[PDB]
């Protein structure tokens, strides 16, 4: 077939690019850059260098402390048996404080470690946000990434901090574990009457689905016009080439309207950002202003009614 | 009406079927053979859905509420045969129209790709979404042995179907392909936000600055995560993540009931029963 | 084209049958003993 | 004079195309027999279904 | 405060309605951003009105934004007024929405898949101001990876299998190191022409570069470069568009239909 | 990895996906592992009465001697076929209560008679038999004790969860739902029954405990959640199935069995019939059901034995 | 050994110091946390002194 | 063997050192953790000395 531009057939090697010079007074980039042949098959071969500044160092230190605390408690939960740690690893977790503790600090194994892991992880994520902001600022770039990251952080904070504080219970928060936080996700929906009927959950899914739809659309579009240099989107934004024109014309002929080479990235940015924005809102509304989402849907005429082919006598109505 | 640069691209030919018979545009749309077929596949399917909403599950429950409209598949007792129109047959007809419309849309995209001389990545990518729909309404119902296993056509009713199918395996989060598909969905959304941010931040930089370069783009994510995939490869990755998410989602649902009937957490007992522990 | 001549194919397929028929022979006796052990039809 | 198929179809694609189709069709038909309990040979030659007595039902009540 | 706004209205219902108003504004904003290119539309509505009715749809166009180019390459306005460009084609029928048939040799018409806009007659530049797409003979620090074959010396083969030429040099992107063009020494004439990597399918075993877009004879008409060691953005579009025209024009059956 | 198609039982409206999926071969093996015992031939009518002949009969007083002997032969096959009558009797002395198995089995007769006579909201004319739990074993195979979970460091309070357990069908949910719900009577409902908050302070953690119990219930009956629920509204009885009503009574029936019949027998029972906490081997779901929607797939054995019903 | 000074010709002291200090810190945290997780050696909850 | 010094001509001396030091530390940590997991060999929870 024609070259689909999925894999780089013949790779080119040049001296490792140190990166665009940073403003005077900044720390140097660390790591001697290396080239990976298999990374260069699908993408760029160069690995490194990385900028590890003051903010990134604090984020790493805070982040390791949170991760070490979680993994230590997982190991303690299997009574230090490293073999049983591996067997049950997906099922292990650092679990939030018990319901009777409210918002108070409980003993270490009764939620105290979870609070420390939650705080340290939150600090590292917040410090990582400052790092993304600083890296864009140091390059003279706009702060689109840090805004989008802040939106994801808003959802993350809603899950583990803001909602538990609004409910006055750390027991509402997410366990630090693979299957445990899936159990939390299911139990959250079950507890509050079928999160499918949370309209912001509906919106979050529409944007999550749209993110995959848009990136599939945009990813396929750019690859389809990469024979014209469509991958070089800065060129196509400042100097519209035939790649941008054919990309826009394809979609206009397909669905009657189209974006531009720049505006497609605004559609992409907002679709992904709104996924976590509406996710955060839906979480914050649940249990605070809505107790049962299905019953809220019934009140607002959202839930469909089915013919009664099966029913149960209510034993509490005796 | 065309874009100000579009007229030089409105060329004759490149059709798969039809030649010059339907080779024309209606407003912005290219029609072609599969535009005619697809439009009247969609038009019939949409009208039948409206008709399905007009009679409802029954006259008492019939509603035009857009959230509550639901065209339901047949009862499982009808097997893989055809059901009466008011007992799931309308759903079967709409499903056929939907397949006709979706495939015609993909084939119309192929003809547009031929006209423009571009790669066929978009129709190929769209085939994955069509394949996922085909798995849900054709492949899985056939493997289970009844058309009633398909999801109902209703904005909220098909969520009740998803909910109940998930709880047919007592904890659907433990489905391994489901976990893989979600990971791809979540990573794709993260990659999309990153790619949207980087392009926007480079072409719309701080005030008083010129448009940045591809060197800035590589440097930015090298400065953050120590690696930059590249301007071309991020689109490979985005396509790969989105397509893998749908492929694994199709796998996760087609193994849920045809190739696995137990609760999904129990599937992990192969790992728990390894003699190492 | 697969980068070999007419002469090479004669001897490659000449004993390819030999490796095939020996592998089939082990397969057949394996099924015969399996049948003579417990029939499956 | 039936060679003409090989002047319009490459020997290599057809042979690989034929093999993939024939293997897929054979797998499909073998599966269909396994689908039918009458032709499910994996149950054994002397397969006897479990006898149900005293009001037993294999399946719960349906709809 | 409480969750119930009225007997029926509640906070969640208010929140979802608030999103719909924001989302409506966001869609209006995004559509306006979409319309910074290609608007007002080329329409018969404008043509019969003598230009008195500009076709923009809804929402209308945004005020022009400013792109300041690096290295004093200039300033472009995203919504810009563009002079009409004549098309080397004629309508195949007189009804609206009818397609056009290219005039003359379709591969040379500059219409349809072979059409391209006139980009700036300046080379794309690296961050240091050097031309970005250059041959390997001027980007001396660049090299082909050891595990991959060197394209130089490979036989270039057209869509029909006939030999079109040989690969003299490889043009690389000096910003993101990768191949973008293959300089082909045309067997017929000998004049070097560029071949985009997107139209080149490598056969590593046979040391052949297969170009399905165009025949071997079509290589003689590939647009040539002004300077031998660099390519402008305008020339890049001209070269890529020419090969793309072959996907529809090179062979008569490529026009379709299949059946 | 299983081979399609499964045997599907639709229980709800079309398109609601309230269905039970059964692997035909897995179902076949389960049925073969849950076959009933053929009833004994009916005893000869008339004859001497139990009260006239036997001294220490406190439960089966209303029986004829022929029916009483038939019952002892039946329970021997049902409970101790490999041990005979001497498992529950002092050798030579039929009326002696000097062995714990006789004290327990007398109480077990009351358990069965009460179940078959007063818990028909659950056992519904099918009833139970000593075979239903014991299946020819003196110790029923599927019993439960209060689970301490995995061993923990002495200074670590157990979470009771986040550990792969078959009790919750190999999820990480709270692995001991028997103790709060099938022995104690902790509230199972967690879902608020109003659209807007109205005082339901139930924690999300309590939902995980209910989820754990329902995982055990579904595994015990070999069914999924839609056997009793429309998952779009777990709370709603109107959208539930009749089996949810039966399961509601079964929970109370199990609580009565454990609190009023098994727990008072703890002192008679030896240490081997007790868990780490000291509680006796207790009855849950899967003690009778053993992975089937009805014990022995609805086989009707109790109706042939008049000794298994209250007078 | 009298020549145990020669390892530093093989490994960078900067790297070896960062790794050692990081490892010793985590090990110190882990042992302290094991003792806090042990009721017989948790010096904060043992109630001593009363 | 008298020529057992010949291994390091093929394997780099630095990379083997990093390998053994890390492997032994992990092995030592794992064995200690496994012993702590046992009631018989947990020296912190056995109550000896009283
Ligand atoms: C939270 C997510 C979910 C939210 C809710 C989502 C709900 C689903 C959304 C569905 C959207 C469907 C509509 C799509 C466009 C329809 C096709 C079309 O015509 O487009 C033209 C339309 C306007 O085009 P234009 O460029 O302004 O037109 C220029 C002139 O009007 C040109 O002038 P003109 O003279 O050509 O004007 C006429 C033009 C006027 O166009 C319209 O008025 C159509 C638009 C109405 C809406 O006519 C047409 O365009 C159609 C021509 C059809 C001719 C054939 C007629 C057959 C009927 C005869 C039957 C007789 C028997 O473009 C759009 O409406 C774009 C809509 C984009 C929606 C995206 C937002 C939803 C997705 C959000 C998720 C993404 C992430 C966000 C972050
Ligand atoms: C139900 C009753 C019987 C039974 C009834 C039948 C009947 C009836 C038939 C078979 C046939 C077959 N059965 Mg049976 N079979 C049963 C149980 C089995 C079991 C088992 C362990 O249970 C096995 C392993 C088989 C296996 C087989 C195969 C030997 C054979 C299918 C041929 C084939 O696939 O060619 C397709 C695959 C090919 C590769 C064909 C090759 C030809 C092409 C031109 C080669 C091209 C090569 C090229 C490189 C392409 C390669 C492929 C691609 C790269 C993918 N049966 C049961 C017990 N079985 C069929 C047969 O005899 O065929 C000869 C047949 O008619
Ligand atoms: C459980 C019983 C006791 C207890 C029993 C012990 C025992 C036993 C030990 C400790 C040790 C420590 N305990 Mg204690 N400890 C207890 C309770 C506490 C509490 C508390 C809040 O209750 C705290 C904060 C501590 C804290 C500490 C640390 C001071 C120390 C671990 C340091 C380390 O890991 O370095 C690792 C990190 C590094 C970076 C190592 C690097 C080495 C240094 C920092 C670098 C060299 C410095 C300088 C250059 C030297 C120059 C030399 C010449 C001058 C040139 N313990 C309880 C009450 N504790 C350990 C100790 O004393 O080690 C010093 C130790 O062996
Ligand atoms: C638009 C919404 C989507 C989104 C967006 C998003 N995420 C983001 C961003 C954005 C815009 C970032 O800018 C930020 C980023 O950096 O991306 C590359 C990020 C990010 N999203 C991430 C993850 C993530 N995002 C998710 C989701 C999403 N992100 C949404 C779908 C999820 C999911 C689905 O669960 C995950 C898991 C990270 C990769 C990154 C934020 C990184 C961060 O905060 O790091 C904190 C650091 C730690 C907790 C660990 C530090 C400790 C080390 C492990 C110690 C040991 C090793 C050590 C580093 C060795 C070297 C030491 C040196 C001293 C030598
Ligand atoms: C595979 C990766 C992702 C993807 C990719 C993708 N989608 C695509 C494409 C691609 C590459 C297109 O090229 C094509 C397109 O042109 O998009 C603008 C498309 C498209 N993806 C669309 C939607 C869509 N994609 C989805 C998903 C995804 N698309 C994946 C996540 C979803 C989800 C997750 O729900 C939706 C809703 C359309 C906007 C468009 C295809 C338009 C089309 O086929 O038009 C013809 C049909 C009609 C106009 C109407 C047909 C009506 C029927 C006859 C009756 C109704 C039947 C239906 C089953 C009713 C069900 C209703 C209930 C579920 C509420
Ligand atoms: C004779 C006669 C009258 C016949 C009838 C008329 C006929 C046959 C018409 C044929 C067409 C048909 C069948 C129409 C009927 C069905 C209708 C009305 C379809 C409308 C089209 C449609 C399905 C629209 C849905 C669009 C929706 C809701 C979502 C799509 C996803 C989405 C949010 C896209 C917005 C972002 C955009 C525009 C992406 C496209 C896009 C991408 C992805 C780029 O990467 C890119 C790169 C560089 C430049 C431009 C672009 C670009 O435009
Ligand atoms: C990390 C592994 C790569 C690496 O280690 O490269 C480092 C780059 O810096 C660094 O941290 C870079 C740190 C980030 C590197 C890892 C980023 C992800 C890995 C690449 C993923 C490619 C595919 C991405 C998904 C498509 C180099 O560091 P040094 O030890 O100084 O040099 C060692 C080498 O010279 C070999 O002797
Ligand atoms: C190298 O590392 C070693 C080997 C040493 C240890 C590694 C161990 C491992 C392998 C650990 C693995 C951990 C895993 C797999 C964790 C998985 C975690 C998951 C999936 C988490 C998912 C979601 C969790 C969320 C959303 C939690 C959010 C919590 C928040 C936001 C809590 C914030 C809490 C705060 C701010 C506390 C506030 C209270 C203040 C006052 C501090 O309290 C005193
Ligand atoms: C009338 C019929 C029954 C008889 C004769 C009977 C007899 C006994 C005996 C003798 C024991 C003690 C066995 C031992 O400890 O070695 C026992 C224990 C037990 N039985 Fe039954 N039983 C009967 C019915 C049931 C039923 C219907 C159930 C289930 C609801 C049940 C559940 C148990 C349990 C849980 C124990 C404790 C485990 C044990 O100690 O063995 N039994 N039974
Ligand atoms: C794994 C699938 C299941 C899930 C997720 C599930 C979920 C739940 C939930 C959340 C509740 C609490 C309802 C409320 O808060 O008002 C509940 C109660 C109940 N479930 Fe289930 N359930 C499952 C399986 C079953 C099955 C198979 C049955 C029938 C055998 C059953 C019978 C009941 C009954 C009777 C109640 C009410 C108990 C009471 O009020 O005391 N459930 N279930
Ligand atoms: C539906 C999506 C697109 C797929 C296209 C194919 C659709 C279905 C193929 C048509 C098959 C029709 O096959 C026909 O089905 C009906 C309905 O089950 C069968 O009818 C049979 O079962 C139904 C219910 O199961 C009974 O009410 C009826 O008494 C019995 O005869 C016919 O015996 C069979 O001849
Ligand atoms: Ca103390
Ligand atoms: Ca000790
Ligand atoms: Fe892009
Ligand atoms: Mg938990």
């Amino acid at each position: 077939p024609e070259y689909q531009n999925i894999f780089t057939t013949v790779q080119v090697r040049a001296p490792a690019y140190p990166g665009v010079p940073l403003p005077k007074g900044s720390l140097p980039r660390i790591g001697k850059p290396i080239f990976s042949y298999w990374a260069g098959k699908i993408g760029d071969a160069q690995i490194g260098p990385i900028y590890l500044g003051f903010t990134g160092t604090l984020s790493i230190i805070f982040g390791f402390m949170a991760i070490f605390i979680i993994g230590f408690n997982m190991l303690a939960s299997v009574d230090w048996n490293i073999i049983q740690f591996v067997k049950h690893f997906f099922w292990l977790g650092l679990e939030p404080p018990a319901p009777q503790y409210g918002l108070t600090i409980p003993p270490l194994s009764e939620g105290g470690w979870w609070l420390m892991a939650g705080f340290f992880l939150t600090m590292s994520i917040l410090l990582w946000w400052v790092r993304t902001y600083k890296r864009a600022e140091a390059l003279g770039m706009s702060q689109h990434l840090s805004w989008a990251f802040a939106a994801a952080i808003f959802f993350y904070l809603s899950l583990g901090f803001i909602r538990p504080v609004m409910m006055g219970s750390w027991a509402e928060a997410v366990p630090f574990g693979i299957f445990p936080h899936l159990d939390w996700t299911a139990a959250f929906s079950i507890r509050y009457g079928n999160l499918y009927y949370n309209p912001f959950h509906m919106l979050s899914i529409a944007f999550l689905y749209g993110s995959a739809l848009l990136f599939a659309m945009h990813g396929a579009t750019i690859l389809a016009v990469s024979r014209f240099g469509g991958d070089r989107e800065i060129d196509q934004i400042t100097d519209r080439g035939t790649a941008a024109e054919r990309a826009a014309i394809f979609w206009r002929w397909t669905m009657g309207f189209n974006a531009s080479m720049e505006s497609i990235h605004r559609w992409a940015w907002w679709c992904a950002v709104l996924t976590v924005i509406t996710a955060g809102i839906g979480i914050l509304l649940t249990g605070t202003v809505v107790e049962n989402w299905y019953l809220w849907a019934i009140k607002h005429g959202v839930a469909p009614a089915y013919p009664e082919v099966v029913t149960a006598v209510d034993p509490y109505a005796t | 009406a065309m874009l100000s640069f579009e007229r030089k691209y409105r060329v004759r030919g490149g059709t798969l079927i039809g030649g010059d018979l339907f080779d024309f545009w209606v407003g912005p749309f290219y029609v072609g053979f599969f535009g005619v077929a697809g439009f009247f596949f969609a038009l019939l399917g949409v009208l039948l859905i409206v008709w399905g909403a007009t009679i409802g599950p029954n006259a008492e429950l019939q509603t035009y509420n857009i959230w509550q409209i639901s065209i339901a598949p047949p009862d499982l007792s009808y097997g893989l045969g055809m059901a009466p129109m008011t007992e799931g047959g309308l759903w079967q007809i709409i499903t056929i129209c939907a397949i006709g419309a979706f495939v015609s849309w993909a084939l119309r995209e192929v003809e547009i790709c031929r006209k423009l001389g571009i790669g066929f990545h978009i129709p190929f990518a769209f085939a994955f979404a069509i394949g996922a729909y085909l798995v849900l309404v054709v492949v899985r119902p056939i493997l289970m042995g009844a058309w009633g296993h398909g999801f109902p056509y209703g904005i909220l009713s098909h969520l009740d179907w998803v909910s109940n199918v998930g709880y047919q395996f007592l904890h659907f989060h433990y489905n391994p392909a489901h976990m893989l598909a979600i990971t791809f969905f979540f990573t794709n959304c993260l990659a999309l936000s990153m790619h949207g941010s980087l392009i926007l931040s480079v072409t719309n930089p701080q005030k008083g600055e010129e448009v940045k370069t591809s060197e800035h783009e590589n440097t930015f994510f090298r400065d953050i995560v120590g690696y930059s995939i590249g301007a071309l490869a991020i689109h490979r990755l985005g396509l790969f993540l989105a397509l893998s998410a749908v492929f694994w989602s199709a796998v996760c649902i087609v193994i849920s009931g045809p190739f696995w009937t137990r609760g999904w957490p129990e599937w992990w007992n192969w790992w728990l029963e390894l003699p190492l522990w | 084209m697969t980068g070999l001549t007419e002469q090479e194919a004669q001897e490659f397929h000449g004993i390819f049958v030999q490796s095939m028929t020996a592998f089939f022979g082990i397969v057949v006796i394996a099924h015969i003993l399996a049948w003579l052990w417990r029939p499956w039809l | 004079q039936l060679y003409k198929i090989w002047l319009a179809f490459d020997p290599r694609m057809a042979l690989i195309g034929l093999g993939a189709f024939l293997f897929a069709l054979a797998l499909f038909i073998h599966y269909m027999l396994l689908r039918s309990p009458e032709f499910d040979w994996l149950l054994g030659p002397d397969y006897a279904p479990v006898t149900l007595s005293a009001g037993m039902s294999a399946l719960p009540a349906g709809r | 405060m409480s969750a119930a706004i009225t007997e029926y209205m509640d906070v969640a219902q208010l929140t979802i309605w608030a999103f719909w108003f924001f989302f409506a504004g966001l869609i209006i904003y995004l559509r306006r951003e979409d319309k910074r290119e290609g608007y007002p539309l080329d329409s018969d509505r404008t043509e019969r009105s003598g230009g008195r009715v500009k076709v923009v749809g809804f929402p209308d166009l945004a005020e022009p934004k400013t792109f300041v180019l690096p290295h004093n390459a200039g300033t472009v306005m995203a919504p810009r007024v563009e002079a009409p460009t004549s098309i080397n084609a004629t309508p195949v029928a007189p009804f609206p929405g009818a397609p056009f048939e290219p005039n003359g040799d379709p591969m040379l018409s500059g219409f349809g898949p072979s059409a391209s806009p006139d980009r700036a007659k300046h080379c794309d530049l690296t961050f240091e101001g050097l031309p970005k797409i250059v041959p390997l003979r001027v980007a001396t620090d660049f090299s082909i990876a050891e595990r991959d074959p060197d394209p130089r010396g490979m036989t270039v083969v057209g869509l029909d299998g006939e030999v079109a030429g040989t690969v003299s040099d490889v043009w690389v992107d000096r910003s993101e190191p990768q191949i973008r063009y293959l300089e082909v020494k045309v067997a017929a004439g000998g004049k070097n022409v560029l071949l985009p990597i997107g139209f080149s399918r490598f056969d590593k075993k046979a040391r052949k570069v297969k170009v399905a877009a165009i025949k071997a004879a079509h290589f003689a008409n590939v647009p040539t470069l002004a300077k031998p060691d660099q390519i402008t953005l305008y020339e890049e579009d001209k070269v890529c568009a020419y090969y793309a025209g072959g996907k529809l024009y090179a062979t008569a059956e490529r026009a379709g239909p299949l059946l | 990895c299983e081979r399609p198609p499964p045997e599907v039982v639709q229980k709800g409206y079309r398109g609601v996906a309230m269905e039970q999926n059964y692997n035909p071969r897995l179902l076949e093996a389960s049925i073969k592992a849950n076959l009933p015992v053929e009833s004994l031939p009916a005893a000869a009518p008339g004859g001497p009465s139990v009260s006239d002949v036997y001294e220490n009969v406190q439960v089966l007083k209303d029986l004829s001697v022929a029916e009483f002997t038939r019952t002892m032969v039946a329970v021997t096959t049902w409970v101790a076929p490999k041990e005979g009558c001497n498992y529950c009797h002092v050798p030579g002395n039929w009326a002696s209560d000097d062995i714990y198995t006789k004290v327990v089995s007398r109480r077990m007769f009351e358990l069965v008679r009460a179940t078959n006579s007063n818990w028909k909201d659950h056992v519904a004319e099918t009833g139970v038999t000593c075979y239903t739990c014991h299946r020819g074993n003196p110790v029923p195979k599927y019993v439960w004790v209060t689970d301490p979970g995995p061993n923990q460091p002495s200074g670590v309070t157990p979470t009771g969860q986040n550990y792969a357990s078959s009790t919750v069908a190999y999820s990480a949910l709270p692995l001991d739902p028997y103790t709060p719900f099938l022995d104690q009577s902790n509230e199972i409902r967690v879902i608020g029954q109003t659209a807007l908050p109205a005082g339901n302070t139930t924690s999300l953690k309590q939902a995980e405990w209910t989820y754990g119990l329902m995982m055990q219930i579904s595994d015990s009956l070999g069914v999924n959640c839609t056997f009793c629920h429309n998952s779009r509204s777990f709370y709603d009885w109107k959208q539930s199935t009749p089996q949810r009503t039966t399961a509601w009574y079964a929970i109370r029936h199990v609580r009565d069995i454990n609190q009023n019949y098994i727990w008072p027998l703890n002192d008679a029972l030896p240490a081997s019939r007790k868990g780490p906490y000291g509680d006796p081997f207790k009855v849950g779901c899967m003690t009778c059901h053993q992975g089937a929607y009805k014990p022995l797939y609805g086989a009707q054995m109790a109706k042939d034995y008049p000794a298994l019903y209250e007078s | 050994s009298p020549d145990l000074w020669k390892i530093w010709l093989l490994v960078d002291p900067r790297r070896i110091l960062i790794a050692v200090f990081a490892f010793l810190t985590v090990l110190g945290l882990a042992i302290h946390m094991i003792l806090l997780s042990t009721a017989e050696f948790n010096w904060l909850e043992d109630g001593v002194p009363a």
